[PDB]
């Protein structure tokens, strides 16, 4: 059937700067199962109705997946500002889709700490929507060159999370899946009645 | 690129690294206090030494940016907390000698013992053996050898070590553009870069001296009532017009007058209020105590506890092979992790202690959205003052009838209110001349007004004049009597216990007017009043973003401290004291001595 079981029930999830994108086509999806799952903490669809919404032949669907903190879920929205919104992941002002997130504290936390997820802290400028940038340069703050060393006004432009199971609710891991219903001229085989 | 953008980029890197590194230090100290073994102390001292070496490397990074080129109040309050340095300005041979002197004074105090005259096989330590004599005995000659022997064996060994500690501390202060080490300690109350809310280090001396002269009529009527009741317990030993001997105050030093209550009770037939037996008959446990404290804060408008509070706290003794220190503390580990560790018993004293410790948690949950360097109270007296007023309303008899611990046909007695007010005055009023005299002697000795050949001469001149306490035996220039206290020998300041009492009654008098209370102030109960909970929450969520003169005006409506709310609380007691003192003498003279 649809590859929705390979997206939501995957054992590995990516980081927020090197995030993943998957194309889903040639299947019929049962969207009513996802609506009445009663397991997701947030379910906010933009542009489309919160109704049954089954018999709609969309052009293409993308599945993006990453792990962030629980105090940054409000930044995954159009017209928002922050560290995640400016440097890592950006949504346009005309977005048609839905944002699904749920707690994953029992899967992504260890006694001692988990340090396998990264985010970018310093950057010169912002980025366009749907833009991915991977780099390992040296961020120069002042005018004195660094020449690949960390001294004064020289910083390494990456930062890692630290996840423990005894943290507060705002510091716990959250697993985020974003679905985009792009509209384009196509036969539009993905209907799912 | 200006220098303000260089100091702003520096603080966005410091916040993410100091938060993750201070959490590993706090988590490694929780596992030792709840499980005392040999392997836990090794992991405690390793993670506690990485935080001290990381912090001093960035204290030299912060001084690359001059403080006079920043025009932002948020940034400048964070840079001055990171640009401060201590003993790093000295040389290597001077800094190594300073830590040798400090460690040697702390081992004499914790391992010193005084032996018993006329029985030389009995030598007793301070905490298990010497505190029981001074707090429970009624013999005149038993309390005398336990008072002299502590100061002639322990205090005369710190005298040559304390003089070299003064000279090394006065060399560190003069290299940081201060005038002496006393001026160094008074900088905690200094406020700057404000328009109309400024405060100076010289202004603190004028504020303490002004408020002390207004409590002197109240302290004289309490001094006369104690002296006339101590002449029955120790007959033919106290002069009717004079001072009080130092070894008969119910304590080793005389800091509190609490243990003298059974020798002076106004109405000896009316009992006190004690609800420790109705809790046993209704089958109350340790979880019932902490659930009643949570319903108190909900009725005033404050939130509930989190889910991890009930799973990670230690509310009872484990009863296993583990060894746990039983001391009530509230822990803020960081990353929104709140715990309480105490060993709870079903009494009335543990009922009121749960309201005090939960008041510290409500303060910590309010400023959680502040930056990492600005998560504290307004100064060093604000944090304990919030917890004291929460335990003041829960002991009122109006509140105890509403929770079923008293029968509905309970009649208020006017003779049991005198009993409640005298016991409060022995703890609160009786310790205020003691704290004023301690800090005034240390400020002069750091400045040079008192030469080293006149140290003990000025110590007993201010006891007779300010406090009214006379020495039992004469001393000379080989003693060090202030060095027998815990805070002096461990390098702690003592002025935080004076200003905390004055702030306590200013908050209580203001909140009982919003609640439309009718009657005297000692019967006030702020429960089921949501208007009084919104006023207190506006001050608790500020942190250290604003000066402490700004945060005081949001609650009481004034910039500086005032002592007139404190004199209104003890106004029924003040009328009863003057009627009892109609055939006595108020005052003392400094010519009588026991020797
Ligand atoms: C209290 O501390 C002791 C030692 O500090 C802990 O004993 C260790 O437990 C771990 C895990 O079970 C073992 O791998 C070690 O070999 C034990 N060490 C020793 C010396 O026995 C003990 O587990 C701690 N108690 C609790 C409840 O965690
Ligand atoms: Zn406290």
């Amino acid at each position: 059937l649809c590859p929705f079981g390979e997206v939501f029930n995957a054992t590995r999830f990516a980081s927020v700067y090197a995030w993943n994108r998957k194309r889903i086509s040639n299947c019929v999806a049962d969207y009513s199962v996802l609506y009445n799952s009663a397991s997701f903490s947030t379910f906010k669809c933009y542009g489309v109705s919160p109704t049954k919404l089954n018999d709609l032949c969309f052009t293409n669907v993308y599945a993006d997946s990453f792990v962030i903190r629980g105090d940054e879920v409000r930044q995954i929205a159009p017209g928002q500002t922050g560290k995640i919104a400016d440097y890592n992941y950006k949504l346009p002002d005309d977005f048609t889709g839905c944002v699904i997130a749920w707690n994953s504290n029992n899967l992504d936390s260890k006694v001692g700490g988990n340090y396998n997820y990264l985010f970018r802290l310093f950057r010169k400028s912002n980025l366009k929507p749907f833009e991915r940038d991977i780099s390992t340069e040296i961020y120069q703050a002042g005018s004195t060159p660094c020449n690949g060393v960390e001294g004064f006004n020289c910083y390494f432009p990456l930062q890692s999370y630290g996840f423990q199971p005894t943290n507060g609710v705002g510091y716990q891991p959250y697993r985020v899946v974003v679905l985009s219903f792009e509209l384009l001229h196509a036969p539009a085989t993905v209907c799912g009645p | 690129s200006t220098t303000e953008d260089l100091a702003k980029t520096f603080l966005e890197k410091f916040n993410y690294e100091a938060e993750e590194l201070s959490y590993q230090n706090s988590l490694a100290s929780w596992n030792y206090n709840t499980n005392i073994t040999d392997e836990n102390i090794q992991k405690m001292n390793i993670a506690g030494a990485k935080w001290s070496a990381f912090y001093e490397e960035e204290s030299q990074h912060a001084k690359t940016y001059p403080l006079e080129e920043i025009q932002d109040p948020i940034i400048k309050r964070q840079l001055r907390a990171l640009q401060q340095s201590g003993s790093s300005v000295l040389s290597a041979d001077k800094r190594e000698r300073l830590n040798t002197i400090l460690n040697a004074m702390s081992t004499i105090y914790s391992t010193g013992k005084a032996c018993n005259p006329n029985n030389p096989q009995e030598c007793l330590l301070l905490e298990p053996g010497l505190d029981d004599i001074m707090e429970n005995s009624k013999d005149y000659n038993e309390r005398l050898w336990a008072w002299e022997g502590w100061r002639s064996e322990v205090g005369k060994q710190l005298r040559p070590l304390y003089e070299e500690y003064v000279a090394l501390k006065n060399e560190m202060a003069r290299a940081n553009n201060y005038e002496d080490y006393g001026d160094y300690w008074r900088g905690d109350y200094e406020e700057e870069w404000a328009d109309g809310y400024n405060y100076s280090r010289n202004q603190l001396i004028e504020d303490v001296e002004h408020t002390f002269t207004q409590i002197k009529p109240l302290y004289e009527h309490l001094h006369a009532y104690v002296r006339a009741k101590l002449m029955d317990a120790y007959p033919s030993r106290i002069s009717p017009t004079g001072c009080l001997p130092a070894h008969l105050l119910g304590d080793m030093w005389g800091r509190f007058w609490t243990n003298l209550y059974p020798l002076m009770v106004p109405f000896g037939q009316k009992p006190n209020i004690d609800v420790t037996d109705a809790m046993v008959n209704q089958s109350w446990d340790a979880r019932r105590i902490f659930k009643e404290a949570e319903k108190f804060f909900v009725s005033v408008g404050l939130p509930n506890m989190t889910e991890g509070f009930w799973q990670n706290s230690m509310l009872t003794e484990p009863g296993d092979n583990r060894k746990v220190v039983c001391h009530p503390t509230a822990w803020d580990l960081g990353k929104h992790d709140f715990r309480i560790k105490m060993c709870t018993k079903v009494t009335m004293d543990d009922f009121l202690t749960a309201h005090h410790e939960m008041g510290h948690i409500q303060y910590d949950m309010a400023y959680a959205a502040q930056p990492f360097l600005l998560r504290n109270g307004a100064n060093e007296g604000f944090h304990e003052a919030v917890g004291e007023i929460m335990s003041l309303s829960a002991a009122t008899p109006n509140h105890l009838k509403n929770i079923g611990l008293l029968p509905p046909d309970f009649s208020e007695d006017s003779e049991t209110d005198i009993n409640f007010l005298l016991k409060q005055a022995l703890t609160i009023v009786g310790t205020l001349p003691f704290t004023y005299m301690l800090e005034k002697w240390r400020w002069m000795v750091f400045k040079g007004e008192i030469p080293k050949e006149q140290w003990m001469q000025k110590w007993w001149e201010m006891k007779r004049d300010i406090v009214g306490v006379v020495e039992p035996l004469p001393h000379d220039e080989t003693y060090c009597d202030p060095a027998a206290l815990f805070h002096v020998a461990n390098d702690y300041s003592f002025i935080r216990y004076y200003t905390r009492t004055i702030y306590q009654f200013q908050f209580q008098e203001a909140l009982c007017q919003i609640a439309k209370h009718e009657g005297p102030l000692y019967k006030c109960d702020i429960s089921n009043s949501r208007e009084a909970g919104q006023k207190l929450h506006e001050m608790l969520s500020l942190g250290r973003s604003k000066p402490w003169t700004f945060a005081l005006e949001r609650v009481v409506g004034a910039k500086t401290m005032d002592v007139r709310p404190l004199l209104n609380y003890f106004e029924p007691l003040f009328t009863w004291l003057k009627e009892q003192n109609r055939n006595s003498f108020v005052g003392w003279n400094t010519d009588w001595s026991p020797y």
